[PDB]
């Protein structure tokens, strides 16, 4: 498992990691709430 | 100098040997640090202080036909006279409850600066003016007696609480419906107390 | 030891050398080598087979009766009905609640001899009562469970008393489960599957019924 | 010297058999690192424990249901539970989810940390809530249990992770099943027992096309 | 409104960047770190840095996050 | 010392381990307070926080209890300053905002200046001769007329048990003040209002029933009933 964990914590699965998160979240945010412009609470 | 064993046979604890009280009853080794069980000896104490308060404000409002326990804090509710034994007291909710609460702030402001582990339990001297605790055996005895009459009167407290809860009748309508049908009305014909 | 479950099969280990009353070697998977698992194994037998001897106690000679017809006592199957639709009934979630609350405390004093024996004999505890409450032997108390003193006899009568038990009690489980599955597959009394069996012994057979062996009846119309 | 996953393989050298139930399985060579290890230890404990909790519950549910008590199936029973329930939907997840992750990160933080909470932290308890084993606790979770005898604490930890890896073998059959005959798994049992010959996991339509 | 939920997003990234860049350049040959990321200490940081604009400031103030041009390659003009 | 631990099992900060504070138990994952005065700093912060919480949360429940008792017609907080407002003794909003802040920056300035330098109040010839018992004993703990009934001038192992109590029933009305204004933004009601709708029926009354705190949990629950 230590072999292939550091494999698995270098830049280009860390490259994705963030990637999948940050998509993914903005995807339900935009998905569950609708496409709004002003902050007013 | 133990009191009985709360199990026949049970485990003896090595912490449950000094103190009033002691059945040795303690499944899950609670207190097993003296200054946590000081504690809780001295918040058992208070407890079942207040819980014979609480039987006797609930009892004899009952055994003189005054009104429910349940029923006397509705004044607030509807703003009528509080009664207390027939005298109609005209003082307001606020101002009772503001002065309650100083009140027994200072009382327990006064209770928590002892710093005494021995005085945390039985006070003396001005709580005490009548007196019957200068015999040690006679104090022994009166401290096992207050604290198995406090322990009923913890549980009966729980127990009206629990009553009130499935059931509208007070305690001695529930009395009346123990001795006039036991087996055909009880806890276990509420549906509320248990499922089913 | 005394004669054997099956006569020419290997025996474990350990049953060989055990002092019980009963004891036939009947442990193929060894569920009981633990001495301590024996014990617990040996008094929940003891129970069982207790309330299995009141069970059929209760099922049979109320059951004769009413094929004697002294008296118009109902089926095992159908008494507890008959009980809460009548006048005089105690509901049901009184009466097995105050079932579950007595028992409980009967079997919390026995897990409580069980952990530790002889231990229920201190005093001042069962308001003075208590001190013939010890236990003599595992699984057997004594004391105020035997008032009229045949436990007091010689050891020789001990285990013969003991085995007497034990085989009737077994006699009783076995006859508690026949009696569950003969409701099961026929539907009526012991009584009544006793008067047909001694009646007509072949055509009231389990493998008539098509209960107990599905698929055997399909065999019988076929031939 | 001991019965593996399949006769004649290799086992692994990170399951040396000191584990309960440790068969030799795994291809995929998880559970290397020792703290993994035993994060791994306690993941299948805690899973099996709710596998054999869920499949008990639901089989005595099946069983009230099938002797004629009114009972839900083991699918949709939350669903009719709710709207009978005093109890509301939003509340009762929160309540648990709080209760749960308190109980969590505690023994969470036991796990991290052998015998941190024994320190007399939560309430004063200090032989209590310490942690004996890898996912074994004690104290409180031992009231009368025969963990004092090392044998038997043995033979009754690998009976309790055999007991638990049935209940997942149960769990997804009972969801694969239900998914197949849209009934109780007790009734796919009778079903069974009633006609072996044809009744089965073929003939039902779903599952073989 | 959305200028300071930005910038308050934005502060937290070069905020973990900056402890993470710390972190790895006092350890042996710190380069690898770049590209071998490791997992717990970066998941750390990232969890440890809700409170960016209150470390920025006191780094501010004590010269732990700026550098005197002393020890700062500049050009030869 | 260290008393407590607000997480058992957790690693604590090296700067909270032999540290002699009011209220400490190893709180800070962040490493937030890990130089000296730094600490100091958010000290004061965290009394000047807590004090005008405290005063705060108490204009809130002892005004919102003798509502609920009937002597006093004080409005809810979250309305009290356009009842005050359109009132027809209102001093004007900017009038008051203006005194407010006139007030409380030479109130602050005094306490900011005590901060840099300790005992720098008790210049002679300053606040007309009554700034002798200006100086500050502790960093955020002043004394003086700030103390004048002498509850401070007693045994140490007290002193430092007031400081807890202090700092404790600061934390407490700290989040409470948080719960208030989370309440009236999710249920627009009192805290006095809430408080009696959750002790007579607690469980159709709680965040999770509505949906402001959490979106979307609410269709979870109309979808599973239908
Ligand atoms: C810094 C603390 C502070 C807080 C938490 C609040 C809280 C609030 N102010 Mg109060 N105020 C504060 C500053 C001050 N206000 C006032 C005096 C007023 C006025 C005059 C009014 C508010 C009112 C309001 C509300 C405006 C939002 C709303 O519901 O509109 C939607 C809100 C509950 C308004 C209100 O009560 O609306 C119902 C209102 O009319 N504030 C003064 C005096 C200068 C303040 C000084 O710090
Ligand atoms: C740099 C310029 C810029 C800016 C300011 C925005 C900002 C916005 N755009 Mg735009 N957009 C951009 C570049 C930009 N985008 C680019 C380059 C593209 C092409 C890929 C798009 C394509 C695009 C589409 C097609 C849509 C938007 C939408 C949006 C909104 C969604 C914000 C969000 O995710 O929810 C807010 C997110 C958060 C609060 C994150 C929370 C993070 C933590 C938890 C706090 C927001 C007003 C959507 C919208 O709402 O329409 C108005 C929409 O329909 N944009
Ligand atoms: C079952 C009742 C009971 C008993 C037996 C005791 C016994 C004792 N208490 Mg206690 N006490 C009780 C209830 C009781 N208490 C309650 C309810 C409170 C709360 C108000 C207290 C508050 C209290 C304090 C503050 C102190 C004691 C102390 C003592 C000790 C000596 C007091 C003495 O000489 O009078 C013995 C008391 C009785 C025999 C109680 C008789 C109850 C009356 C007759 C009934 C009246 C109720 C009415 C009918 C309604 C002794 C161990 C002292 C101590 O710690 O020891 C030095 C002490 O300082 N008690
Ligand atoms: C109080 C809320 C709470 C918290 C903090 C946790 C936290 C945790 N649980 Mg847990 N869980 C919760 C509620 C919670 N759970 C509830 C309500 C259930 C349903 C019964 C479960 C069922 C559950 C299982 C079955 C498992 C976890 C596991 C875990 C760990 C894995 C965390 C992760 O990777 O994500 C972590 C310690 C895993 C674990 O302990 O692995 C070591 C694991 O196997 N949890
Ligand atoms: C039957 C499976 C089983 C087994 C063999 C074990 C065995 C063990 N567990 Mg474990 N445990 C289980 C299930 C089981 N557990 C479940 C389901 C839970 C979750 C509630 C736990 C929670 C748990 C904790 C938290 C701890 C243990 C500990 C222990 C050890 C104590 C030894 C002991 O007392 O024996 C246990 C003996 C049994 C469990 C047999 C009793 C089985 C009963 C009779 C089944 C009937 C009840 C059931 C609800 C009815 C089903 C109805 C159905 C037919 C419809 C031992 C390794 C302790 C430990 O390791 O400390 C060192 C410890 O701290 N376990
Ligand atoms: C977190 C690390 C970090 C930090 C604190 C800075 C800070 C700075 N950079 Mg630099 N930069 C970075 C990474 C970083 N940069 C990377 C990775 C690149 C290559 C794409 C650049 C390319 C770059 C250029 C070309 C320029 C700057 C400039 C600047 C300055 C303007 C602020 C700004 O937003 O620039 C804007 C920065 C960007 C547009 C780069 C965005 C790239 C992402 C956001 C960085 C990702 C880092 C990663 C998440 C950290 C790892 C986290 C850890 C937990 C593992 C400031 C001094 C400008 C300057 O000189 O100003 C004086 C300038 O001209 N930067
Ligand atoms: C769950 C979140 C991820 C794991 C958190 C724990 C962690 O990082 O442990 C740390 C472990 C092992 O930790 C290792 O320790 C080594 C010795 O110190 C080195 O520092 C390695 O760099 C480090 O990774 O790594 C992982 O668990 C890697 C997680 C997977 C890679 C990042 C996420 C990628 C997501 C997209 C691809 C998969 C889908
Ligand atoms: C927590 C809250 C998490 C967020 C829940 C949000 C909640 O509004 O969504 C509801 C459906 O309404 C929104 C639909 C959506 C939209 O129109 O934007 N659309 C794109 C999927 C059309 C779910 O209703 C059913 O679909 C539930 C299905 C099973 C859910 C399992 C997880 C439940 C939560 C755990
Ligand atoms: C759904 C169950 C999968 C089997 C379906 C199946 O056998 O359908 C056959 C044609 O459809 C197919 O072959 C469809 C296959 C995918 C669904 C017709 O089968 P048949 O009744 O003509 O079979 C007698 C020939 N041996
Ligand atoms: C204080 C108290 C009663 C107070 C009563 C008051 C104020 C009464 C006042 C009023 O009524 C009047 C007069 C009239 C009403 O009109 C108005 C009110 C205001 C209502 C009861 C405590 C009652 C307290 C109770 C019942 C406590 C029960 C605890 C249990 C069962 C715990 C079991 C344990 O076994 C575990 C699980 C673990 C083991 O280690 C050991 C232990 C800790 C023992
Ligand atoms: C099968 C399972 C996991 C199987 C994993 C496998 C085979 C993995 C294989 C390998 O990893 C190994 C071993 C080694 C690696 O080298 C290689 C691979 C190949 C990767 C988990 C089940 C896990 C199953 C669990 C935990 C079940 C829990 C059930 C619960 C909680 C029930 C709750 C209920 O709510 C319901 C659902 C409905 C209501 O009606 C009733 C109640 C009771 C309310």
């Amino acid at each position: 498992m230590k072999d292939f964990t550091t494999y698995l914590s270098t830049a280009p699965v860390v490259g994705l990691g963030w990637a999948i998160f940050t998509s993914g979240l903005l995807i339900e945010i935009n998905r569950f709430f609708p496409d709004p412009l002003v902050f007013s609470f | 100098t133990r009191a009985g064993n709360f199990a026949p046979g049970s485990e003896p604890k090595d912490y449950l040997e000094g103190l009033p009280g002691n059945y040795n009853f303690d499944p899950l080794e609670l207190g097993k640090e003296k200054g946590t069980l000081q504690r809780y000896r001295e918040a058992e104490l208070i407890h079942c202080r207040w819980a014979m308060l609480g039987a006797a404000g609930c009892l004899a409002v009952e055994v003189l036909g005054l009104g429910n326990w349940y029923d006397a804090p509705l004044w607030a509710v509807t703003g009528d006279k509080p009664t207390w034994f027939g005298i109609e007291v005209p003082f307001d909710i606020a101002t009772i409850l503001g002065v309650e609460v100083v009140a027994m702030a200072v009382a327990e402001g006064l209770r928590n600066e002892n710093q005494d582990m021995e005085k945390r339990l039985y006070p003396g001297g001005a709580f005490d003016p009548l007196g019957f605790s200068k015999d040690p055996k006679s104090f022994e005895d009166k401290k096992l007696k207050e604290l198995k009459n406090g322990r009923l009167a913890m549980v009966a407290c729980l127990g009206f609480a629990g009553q009130h809860a499935a059931t509208g009748k007070p305690i001695l309508a529930a009395l009346g419906d123990h001795l006039s049908s036991p087996f055909f009305n009880n806890f276990a014909t509420n549906g509320v107390s248990v499922p089913g | 030891m005394q004669g054997n479950w099956l006569p020419g099969s290997q025996t474990p280990a350990h049953l060989k050398d055990l002092k019980m009353a009963g004891n036939f070697g009947f442990d193929p998977l060894n569920l009981g080598a633990e001495p301590q698992a024996l014990r617990w194994y040996q008094q929940a037998e003891l129970v069982h087979s207790r309330t299995a001897m009141m069970g059929v106690a209760g099922i049979l000679i109320p059951g004769i009766f009413t094929k004697l017809g002294a008296l118009n006592v109902p089926q095992w199957y159908e008494a507890g009905k008959v009980y809460i639709e009548g006048e005089g009934a105690i509901p049901f979630g009184t009466l097995l609640m105050t079932t579950l609350f007595s028992y409980a405390f009967v079997e919390g004093k026995r897990w409580q001899d069980f952990r530790k024996p002889g231990s229920q004999a201190e005093p001042g505890t069962f308001f003075g009562l208590e001190s013939q409450f010890k236990g003599t032997e595992n699984g057997y108390p004594g004391g105020i469970f035997d008032p009229l003193g045949y436990s007091k006899t010689s050891p020789e009568k001990l285990d013969e008393l003991k085995l007497k038990e034990i085989k009737n009690g077994r006699l009783a489980m076995v006859a508690f489960l026949g009696f569950a599955g003969q409701y099961g597959a026929t539907g009526k009394g012991p009584i009544d599957n006793l008067a047909d069996h001694l009646a007509d012994p072949w055509h009231n057979t389990f493998a008539e019924n098509g209960i107990s062996v599905p698929g055997l009846s399909a065999v019988e119309q076929a031939a | 010297d001991r019965p593996l996953w399949s006769p004649g393989s290799e086992p692994p050298a990170w399951l040396d058999g000191s584990l309960a139930g440790d068969y030799g399985f795994d291809p995929l060579h998880l559970s290397e690192e020792p703290e993994m290890r035993k994060w791994m230890v306690q993941a299948e404990l805690v899973h099996a424990r709710w596998a054999m909790l869920g499949v008990a519950g639901i089989l005595f549910t099946s069983i009230a249901a099938k002797t004629g008590a009114p009972f839900p199936d083991w699918y949709d029973a939350g669903k009719e539970a709710i709207k009978t329930s005093p109890a509301p939907l939003g509340s009762l997840i929160f309540t648990e989810l709080l209760l749960f992750g308190w109980v969590e990160t505690k023994r969470l933080y036991d796990l991290r940390n052998p015998g941190s909470q024994g320190d007399g932290s939560f309430l004063g308890i200090t032989d209590g809530l310490k942690g004996k084993e890898n996912g074994y606790p004690g104290g409180l979770f031992d009231p009368m249990g025969m963990s004092k005898n090392e044998a038997s604490y043995k033979e009754a930890k690998v009976k309790e992770i055999k007991n638990g890896r049935l209940a997942m073998l149960a769990f997804v059959g009972f969801i694969a099943q239900h998914h197949a005959t849209h009934k109780s798994p007790i009734d796919n049992l009778l079903d069974h027992v009633a006609d072996p010959f044809h009744v089965t996991f073929a003939t039902n339509g779903v599952s073989i096309p | 409104i959305p200028t300071f939920g930005f910038l308050y997003v934005a502060g937290y990234i070069g905020h973990v960047g900056r402890q993470y860049i710390i972190l790895s350049k006092e350890d042996a040959k710190p380069t690898d770190k770049e590209i071998i990321l490791d997992v717990p200490l970066a998941l750390k940081l990232a969890f440890q840095g809700w409170a960016w604009p209150l470390a920025s400031i006191q780094e501010l103030r004590n010269g732990s996050l700026l550098e005197k041009d002393e020890n700062i390659t500049v050009s030869p003009r």
